[PDB]
């Protein structure tokens, strides 16, 4: 089988700036390579066919070269919209048509400092049994945040979830949610419930709290 | 317009079969292969077999030879894809992609894909709770306890008007449902002045769409 290898897995870069992705084919290929883009949540979508050939429709940023082993795709200058993961793919000798493991593209920025929101659970909800904090950081980058909940400034471990937004299309932010889930009863037994930011545009941490009864 | 439109999300149980359907337009439908290609959550792309349009001739991939099936109803411009004994490894998101065949081939028009998930628990709406806090002010939504995982958030105001959305969340899974939030950002001055109370939160899921008033602070 023909094994596809992308590199580098993981790239950063600036709005305006040239970048290059490598794939490298275990064995010749000839021109037989294509260049797929997948947003989040999205399906694939061509770019380049026959190592070198724009699709219809694609904006001209786009490119790519290569034959044999080595194939490589450029956009010579980045847009925000361009954050996404690429994919190489062979139809030289198949099956299996392979797939590179992908390369993910992030748009490089400025530093941007989270604003900060915590939300108690509701009424109804509690009735239910369950009790959810939630704890919403919008608007920052680099994509690294940590979020730390506390309950009675207890630092909690192994009961909170969270996730993050795709990097937006214009300001290349994100946003990230994070869920405290404890029991009615638990949650009733303690008074002040936190979550603690910390993240490369805050100089310290930055805390949001309330007490349970307001 | 090359389109391809496939059937909505699909929840199994482990060892029954699904059947996920492909309609293609805007072209001569006999006239190219179509392909099938899937991709478990955060995972790679898989090829999983081939049909031409045409002849209705198939290939698949030795890895799921014996427990797939790819079919095609020419009058209706339609492909299917059957794979049973499902496991929940096979829990994904199942793509048609037609095959250009002109210079080297390549697959240059995918369909939207559909979530197959397989699971022990099963499928439910999901139940609404509004988040509240305690310049700009920030109010969300909660849905709770809803599977698949395939859910859409959209706001309006009390005068039915729509509210700007922001980049949705990914659910999270926990005792076998999904959970997700959602936020709407109010300018905090616009909301002190206003004779609003609430705001409307909706969902729309394959097993019913709700609504939830959401107080404002
Ligand atoms: C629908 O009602 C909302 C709430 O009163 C209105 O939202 C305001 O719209 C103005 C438009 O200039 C904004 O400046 C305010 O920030 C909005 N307020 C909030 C709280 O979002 C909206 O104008 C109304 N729309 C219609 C068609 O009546």
């Amino acid at each position: 089988d023909i094994q596809l290898t992308q590199s580098p897995s993981s790239l950063s870069a600036s709005v305006g700036d040239r970048v290059t992705i490598t794939c490298r084919a275990s064995q010749s290929i000839s021109s037989y390579l294509n260049w797929y883009q997948q947003k989040p949540g999205k399906a694939p979508k061509l770019l380049i066919y026959a190592a070198s050939s724009l699709q219809s429709g694609v904006p001209s940023r786009f490119s790519g070269s290569g034959s044999g082993t080595d194939f490589t795709l450029t956009i010579s200058s980045l847009q925000p919209e361009d954050f996404a993961t690429y994919y190489c793919q062979q139809s030289y000798s198949t099956p299996p048509y392979t797939f590179g493991q992908g390369t993910k593209l992030e748009i490089k920025r400025t530093v941007a400092a989270p604003s900060v929101f915590i939300f108690p659970p509701s009424d109804e909800q509690l009735k239910s049994g369950t009790a959810s904090v939630v704890c919403l950081l919008n608007n920052f980058y680099p994509r690294e945040a940590k979020v730390q909940w506390k309950v009675d400034n207890a630092l909690q471990s192994g009961n909170s979830q969270e996730s993050v937004t795709e990097q937006d299309s214009k300001d290349s932010t994100y946003s990230l949610s994070s869920t405290l889930t404890l029991s009615k009863a638990d949650y009733e037994k303690h008074k002040v419930y936190a979550c603690e930011v910390t993240h490369q545009g805050l100089s310290s941490p930055v805390t949001k709290s309330f007490n349970r009864g307001e | 317009q090359v389109q391809l439109v496939q059937s909505g999300a699909e929840v199994k149980k482990p060892g029954a079969s699904v059947k996920v359907s492909c309609k293609a337009s805007g072209y001569t439908f006999t006239s190219y292969a179509m392909h099938w290609v899937r991709q478990a959550p955060g995972q790679r792309l898989e090829w999983m077999g081939w049909i031409n349009a045409g002849n209705g001739n198939t290939k698949y991939s030795q890895k799921f030879q014996g427990r797939v099936t790819i079919t095609r109803d020419t009058s209706a411009s339609t492909a299917y894809m059957e794979l049973s004994s499902l496991r929940s490894e096979d829990t994904a998101v199942y793509y048609c992609a037609r095959e250009q065949w002109l210079d080297l081939a390549h697959f240059d028009y995918w369909g939207q894909g559909t979530l197959v998930t397989v699971s022990s628990g099963s499928a439910s709406a999901p139940t609404l709770f509004p988040l509240v806090s305690c310049s700009s002010v920030a109010v969300g939504c909660l849905a709770q306890d809803f599977l698949p995982d395939s859910i859409t958030f959209s706001w309006k105001y009390k005068n039915n008007s729509d509210i700007s959305s922001t980049r949705g969340f990914p659910s999270v899974l926990r005792g076998g449902k999904y959970a997700a939030t959602s936020q709407v950002l109010l300018p905090s001055k616009d909301v002190m002045q206003g004779t609003d109370e609430h705001v409307v939160c909706k969902v729309q899921h394959p097993n019913g769409n709700k609504e939830k008033n959401v107080p404002l602070p």
